[PDB]
This record gives C-alpha cells, structure tokens and sequence, in this order.
C-alpha cells in the first residue's frame, strides 16, 4: 500500500532462484546414480530422517556452469545473507521430486504411520462425496534439513562462513547469517516435547482445524468455524488431541568463552542455543566444541515492561556440530 | 422428590425427639429427656442441643441414621426447620445448632478419601497453631439503588456475594457484595491445624495434616496440644493458591479455573486424652 | 466391520479370544524355559477373586508372546494403552457371568456383577528411564525404575458435576466426560422463561481421589553429566498411600503431555509441554 508500509525495491530477486534449486536436486551428475537420488529414497524408504545437505556441493555446481555455458546468479553468497528463507523453500523443492510409495506401508517402524494414511485417505473421502482445504505442507515432512560450512581448500582457490569467531566478536549486524563459534558448553537442560503443528477435533462436524506455531507463544482457537456446523445456531465444541499432531525434540544450553580468547579486562559472556530436531542429546557439558548454525533474534514477549529494545535475547539455532577429543 | 423425602426425614426427626429414647426408669432418664433438655436451655439460652447418635439408631434400628450418616449435608436445612416446628409449640432473637456425639468408630487422617463428602465421621488428632476468633457473615442485608434495603434472603453461601432477583429499583441485577451492618447476624469461628497422633504412625516421614473449622459455640475449647474427637462433615473449599503441580483442572466455559482441597467442619468437640 | 475411527482397534464380537485366552494357557510361557504347574494360573485366581470382589488383577502379561492369534492385541496394547484396557474391563465383568450361568447361583443371586473391576498389567519389556524416552512415543506402556522423593496429600477430582438455579425448581446434574465441564442456559421448570443464572453447588456432587508423587529415577550408565531427574506421577484411587518416601519402585504406566498457562489469567498458552506418567500398576518395593 501507499504512504505507509511502502515498497523498497531490492537488487536481489527471488523469482528465478527457485529453478536453480530444482537443478541442484536429483538431476545431478557429479556424484551410477546421483547422491541426492538414493539418499532421498532411503529416507523415503523410512531408513533415515535427517537429510544433511552439504554446502560445498553448491560451490562446485556453480563452477560447472560459471564461465562454462550460461550465466547464473550466486547462491552461496545468497545463503550467507538470508540463511533462513532458504530452509522452508529448499524443502519445498524436495516433496515434488520424491517418490512416496517406494517403501512398504507395513506395520510399525514408526508410530502415526497407519493414522496418517487414515488422515490422508479421509481427506480424499472428504473431497469425494461433494458434487477444498487439505493438510498444511509443513505438517507432512518426516525429515529435516541441515547445512555444513566450508573451511579447508575451496575458499583459497577463487575469492568465509567457517571462521572460528569468539563469542565477544559477534556484532549486532550478524543477525540473520550463518556463523561458527567455539567455547565450553555449560548448564545444559534435558529433552522436552515441543509442538509445531496442532490438531483439534470438533467432535460433531469432524473437520479438524489446524494452525501454525511460533516460539514461546501460541493462542488456542475459538469454537468451530467449519461450514457444516456453522451458519446455524448449533456449533460444535472442539478439543485438542495429542495422538493427531506432530511433536519434536527440543533442548537448551549456554556457551561461555574458551578462556584463551578472553581479554585481560572484561569478564566472559554467554549465548543461548536451541537445538531442534534429531540432533538431540548429542552434546555434553564441560568440553570444547565448534557449533555452527543460523543466528536470529527472539521475538516480542509480553507485559510491555522491558521492551521496545524488543528483548531480542540473541539466541542461536544449531545446524551441525564438530567435536574435539574424539 | 428431595422435597418429599426431605420432609420424611424432617417429620421422623420431629417425631423422634417428641418421644423418648431412654428405657431405664426410676433411676434418671424418665419421660422424654429431650423435652427436659429444652427447658434447661430455656432458662440459660445458649442455643444448642447435645443428642446421642446411638439413641437415634436404637428406635428405628438404623432406618434413619444411615441417611444421616450418608447424606448429612443436605438435611441441615430440613433438620433445622423440623426442630423449629417443635419449640414454637413449646417456647415463646434465635438461631439453633444441632450437635451430635457418641459415634461408634474413630477414623484417622490417612483414611480420608473423597467418597465421604457430605457424610458424618469422627477423627482423632493433635491440635497445633490455633488462630483468633472472628465474625462470619451468614446472613446479609444488601440494598440497591432505590431506597428499599430489603435484603434478608439469598447468597448466604461461601462466596461473599449479594442477590440477583427481587429488584428494589426498576433496574436489573446491578453491582453486588454489600453488607450493611445495621441488620446482619454474625456468628464466630476460628481455624486450627490438626496433626496425626504420634503413637499410631509408622517410621517418621512428616505425617499429613488438615485445617478444621469450629463454628458456633465450640470456640476456645481446643487447647494447643491435646487430643480430641470431632463431628462428621467434610467440606471442600474453593481456593486460588494451588499452583505448581498441575493436573486436569476443568475450566468454566469471566474465565476462572477451579482448584479444590479438603477442609473439615465440626459442631461438637470433646477433649478425650 | 465398524472399526473405531481414530483408534484402529477391532470392534466387539472380535475380542472374544481374550475369553479363550483366559481359559486355555498351561505350558505356553514355559516353552522358553524348557519346563525347568500343569494347570493355568488364571483359573485359580478367578475363583478366589469373586469371593472378595476387590479385583486388582496383577497380570504378569508375558503371556501374549506365546499363544495362538494373540500377537495382534499385544501389539495393539502398547500402541493404544487406554482403550483396550477399558474394553477388557467389560470382558472381565462379562467372564464372571459365564460361571454363574453354568454353575449354581452363588452370592444370594447377585451383586458382584455390579462391581466394576480393573486390570493392572505389567512387564511390557524394559524401558530406559527418562533420558532415553523419545517424545514421539507418547502413549506406550513404560517400565520405570527409581526412588521416591517427597509426596503430596490427596487432591479431589470432579467426576460428576451438579447445578442449580436461583429459582427453587428442579436441580439436575451433568457429567464432565472431558477436560472441561459445560453448563446449560435454560432449565426445566425453566426459571423465568429461560432467563436465569446457573449456580454451582459443589459439595453435593461426587468426587474422585488423585495424588501426585514426584519420582526420582536413577540415570545409570552415566555420560558424566548427571541430573537427579524428577518425573511426576498421577496415581489414582486404588493405589493411593502405597508409596512411602525413600523406596525404589518399579512402576508401569502410560505417558502424557498437557499444555500449561503463561499468566494463568489470560487465554494464551505456553508452547513447550510438560510430561507426567499416569501410572496403572505399582509393583514391589
């Protein structure tokens, strides 16, 4: 709109940069079949659920069409500015180019395998006897995505995001990039079941409503808004169930300084770190580790007292850890 | 329904104390002792009775006391009205409390379970941390925006609220909780913390407690540290302070969650031991 | 077949093999041990239990591993630990009918049939405390080992609710049947033609016991970062006051997660959940 929330144009565009993601997928020849064929299908065969995309392959794939053939925009320097919008969209390319019925639909290798089929077939049973809302795409993933930086030889050839920065070097302008730090993990908490999507049940009209989940705050719904119950005086009372939703693991820790990068003056500091996904229980206090991952601020929490500097709380998501003293 | 059987326990109890429950003649207890218990309170006016539990169950052979042992809470409207039909045929600023004693069993603290809410039972324990004597409302006179301050009825419960129907002005149910002290009848009560007796319990692991309400004319009869038996009722009190150990507490769909706990009520305390 | 919609359990007139399981089981668990007693355990306990009526069936339950066509309910036991037990509680009331219709009339006609019963099975394998619990196995039977820390007194529960109107008309009750109680708007002997305020008299309505016990497990095989971990339990009426402080207990039960509040006065919820173990059977000291 005009005169309030205006439109600033940017030199970086996002329209064309979906297609070069698709050509970084299974249509790939640098590594019989490519490496992104079988590792996708092995996950589709329910043998793994942690798809670790490397970043060095993005760099070598760029040189295959850099000065050779066509001209294309840079993506590794595009990741090193945003680093978060390339997480939900990099998975958006996967679900189209992935065969689902490759594995058997047999008995329990994981729970919610029979009910998700009943979740999926009832939704087509909802859209059968009518003569158009389906399950949200972030619900049905059943894997994860990660990234690893580059430090050894690829930068020396032709010139980043793998320098072992200390904790005190983290300025305010890195908020939104990929960083790598080091230190001593302390005060580590346990694993607690979080939630990322929520399934209600109206119990009268049957239509299960959902919503999305953001950090530390979410609001429950009102009574049912589905069109079978509503537009009348009789509206169903909806109730949350736990056997119908997706949960995940979650953990927290604090990284101090390594006491060699401390100055002779100021007293050592700490950052908060949330570990989300299948890398849970992979850390232990009192060691020397090298943590990578995206670095984004925590949003507004209520009561409006300490706020308007937002209480940003500067936490740090994790993507890949590299230990020491193996 | 309950109005029907509520009058049946009323008319039986009204017919009970008009008759005698004591058999031994020429050595005391002759000719309707409960009529003789009335006239002694007619001279002294302390507004209580002390009737036996066995002597109720000897006449009808427990045909009545099994309801009074079970649904005790619902019958105190109907037992008070039944007693007040008697004395107005006998005696000419009045309130009355009905105390029982001489129970067969003595229960303990560890046998307290919620299948006996509104029932009658006794308990033995040790008295610790008594408190002060304070008035409680029990009957209000809440006015309205018009000059008619007529408020001698509804909302005498455990909520400190005022009434909704019978409007004095032409308006609807306006603001509430007013207590105009010109006409309101307060009684007195105090709060003590009973603790389980030492020579019953197993290996010492902080034995559990209760908080007991002593209503009426039983105040300052509990000494700090002596054993006692008590009366039957076991109420549950709404509270707000219970947090930190959550369960499934049902909500009220003004939103308010409901947190309940156990509190004991008495009417007659006897200091045995 | 009218299979339950979200539960995938076979409907009644199919779970009658539990009756046949209850009658024929003599050496099948001793097939592993190579016979190093000739009758069934659960015949003789059934004859002594009807005398007193206080059911509390132990049910060692390493018996659905070795029997003909009972592997499917054993695998539907762990995946659905609530519904199949409550379904079995009907049959544990119904199998006792099968003796009274065959044998002579016992107990001065009947009363023990109107008593409900519970089944408290255990020994579902071996789980590994709290640290190894993944959050994706929500409702499974878990074996837990640890000592007992400080306990709490008895907390009542609304099981039957009750209501009243300001008019002296008929006072009718309602049940909860869910997490939240509901209340109507109108009544019979309606009460000013459906205009009234529903009152809640909370002393005449029935109740149910609940004690929360804070268990401390023993996280052995230490990774040299060690928390004495706290796990809350939610024991119910039959097994209250059976767990003193300072005792190592093997316990079995289901596993839950309940949303919590942020201000405890607003309508917003906290995203992270809290876990507790709703127990079913407590065995040993």
């Amino acid at each position: 709109m005009s005169a309030a929330l205006p439109s600033i144009q940017l030199p970086v565009d996002y329209n064309n940069l979906f297609n070069e993601i698709t050509d970084f997928l299974v249509t790939f020849k640098q590594d019989k079949g490519p490496k992104y064929m079988a590792m996708l299908q092995k996950v589709a065969n329910r043998e793994l659920n942690s798809v670790i995309i490397d970043l060095d392959d993005i760099l070598q794939y760029q040189n295959e069409k850099f000065l050779q053939g066509t001209q294309a925009d840079d993506l590794v320097s595009a990741i090193q500015q945003n680093a978060n919008h390339f997480t939900e969209l990099f998975c958006r390319a996967i679900d189209n180019n992935m065969p689902l019925p490759t594995k058997e639909i047999d008995y329990k290798d994981d729970v919610l395998d029979v009910i998700l089929n009943q979740r999926r077939l009832r939704n087509e049973r909802m859209l059968s006897d009518r003569t158009t809302e389906l399950f949200p795409p972030n619900l049905t993933r059943r894997y994860f995505l990660y990234f690893k930086p580059l430090s050894q030889n690829c930068a020396r050839r032709y010139r980043i995001s793998s320098k072992p920065l200390s904790v005190r070097q983290i300025k305010g302008d890195f908020l939104g990039q990929l960083i790598t730090v080091r230190g001593i993990i302390t005060r580590v908490s346990d694993v607690k079941p979080a939630v990322e999507v929520i399934a209600y049940t109206c119990d009268q009209c049957g239509y299960e409503v959902f919503q999305e989940v953001n950090s530390r705050t979410f609001t429950p719904l009102s009574e049912c808004t589905s069109e079978e119950c509503s537009q009348n005086q009789t509206k169903g009372q909806l109730f949350m169930s736990t056997r119908a939703s997706k949960f995940s693991a979650f953990q927290e820790c604090k990284i101090q300084e390594l006491s060699q990068q401390v100055p002779v003056g100021h007293i050592p500091r700490s950052l908060n770190i949330h570990v989300n996904g299948t890398l849970v229980r992979s850390l232990s206090p009192g060691d020397i580790v090298d943590v990578t991952g995206i670095f984004l601020p925590a949003p507004y929490t209520g009561f409006k007292a300490l706020k308007a500097g937002l209480l940003t709380e500067t936490y740090l998501e994790a993507q890949f850890v590299r230990q020491h003293k193996k | 329904v309950d109005d029907v059987t509520g009058e049946k326990v009323r008319e039986a109890f009204e017919q009970f104390l008009e008759d005698f429950s004591v058999q031994s003649t020429d050595t005391g207890e002759v000719e309707k002792v409960y009529r003789a218990q009335i006239e002694f309170m007619k001279i002294y006016d302390l507004n209580t009775i002390y009737i036996d539990y066995q002597h109720l169950s000897m006449r009808e052979n427990g045909a009545l006391a099994m309801a009074i042992s079970e649904q005790y809470y619902r019958f105190l409207p109907f037992l008070q009205k039944g007693l007040r039909r008697v004395v107005r045929k006998y005696a000419p600023e009045r309130v009355f409390q009905i105390s029982f004693f001489n129970l067969p069993t003595v229960h303990r603290i560890r046998d307290i379970r919620s299948e006996k809410i509104g029932s009658l039972l006794s308990i033995s324990g040790t008295v610790t941390r008594t408190s002060e004597v304070r008035p409680e409302l029990y009957k209000a006179s809440f006015t309205c925006d018009m000059c008619r301050a007529i408020v001698d009825n509804v909302e005498q419960s455990f909520k400190y609220t005022e009434p909704t129907f019978c409007p004095n002005p032409s308006c609807e149910n306006r603001a509430f909780w007013t207590l105009n002290v010109t006409r309101s009848r307060f009684l007195d009560w105090q709060k003590v913390r009973i603790q389980e007796n030492a020579n019953e319990i197993p290996t010492g692991s902080m034995p559990r407690t209760l908080d007991v309400i002593l209503r009426g004319d039983s105040v300052e009869r509990a000494k700090p540290g002596d054993r006692c038996k008590f009366t039957g009722v076991e109420i549950v009190v709404p509270d707000v302070t219970q947090l930190g150990l959550p369960g499934v507490k049902p909500s009220s769909t003004g939103v308010r969650d409901l947190t309940y706990k156990i509190s004991f009520l008495a009417c007659h305390v006897i200091s045995i031991g | 077949l009218r299979i339950i919609w979200g539960t995938n359990v076979s409907i009644q007139e199919c779970t009658t093999n539990f009756r046949n399981f209850l009658m024929s089981f003599k050496y099948k668990f001793r097939k592993i041990l190579d016979e190093r007693d000739e009758e069934l355990y659960y015949i003789k306990q059934l004859n002594e239990m009807r005398e007193l009526g206080t059911s509390n069936l132990n049910l060692d339950a390493r018996n659905l591993l070795a029997y003909k066509q009972t592997e499917d309910l054993y695998h539907q036991l762990l995946n659905y630990p609530q519904e199949v037990i409550s379904i079995m509680d009907q049959t544990i009331k119904d199998c006792m009918v099968s003796l009274i219709v065959d044998n002579n009339l016992d107990y001065d006609l009947d009363e023990i049939e109107t008593k409900f019963y519970k089944v408290r099975p255990y020994n579902v394998g071996s789980c590994k405390g709290m640290r190894e619990l993944n959050p994706n196995d929500i409702d499974k039977l878990i074996n837990l080992k640890g000592l007992v820390l400080r306990s709490t007194p008895v907390i009542p529960d609304m099981k039957v609710a009750f209501f009243k109107c300001n008019v002296c008309d008929h006072t009718m009750a309602v049940e909860i049947d869910r997490g939240v109680i509901q209340e109507p708007a109108r009544c019979e002997r309606i009460d000013c033609n459906e205009p009234n305020s529903m009152s809640l008299i909370h002393n005449r309505c029935s109740f149910a016991d609940k004690q929360v016990i804070k268990l401390q497990e023993t996280p052995d095989f230490v990774p040299d970062g060690q928390t004495p971990h706290s796990i809350s339990l939610c024991v119910y009426d039959e097994l209250v006051d059976s767990c003193r402080a300072g005792d190592r207990i093997e316990v079995t039960g289901t596993f839950r997660s309940i949303p919590i509040r942020a201000n405890s006065r607003q309508r917003v919820l906290k995203s992270l959940y809290k876990t507790y173990v709703d127990v079913v059977h407590v065995k040993k000291v």
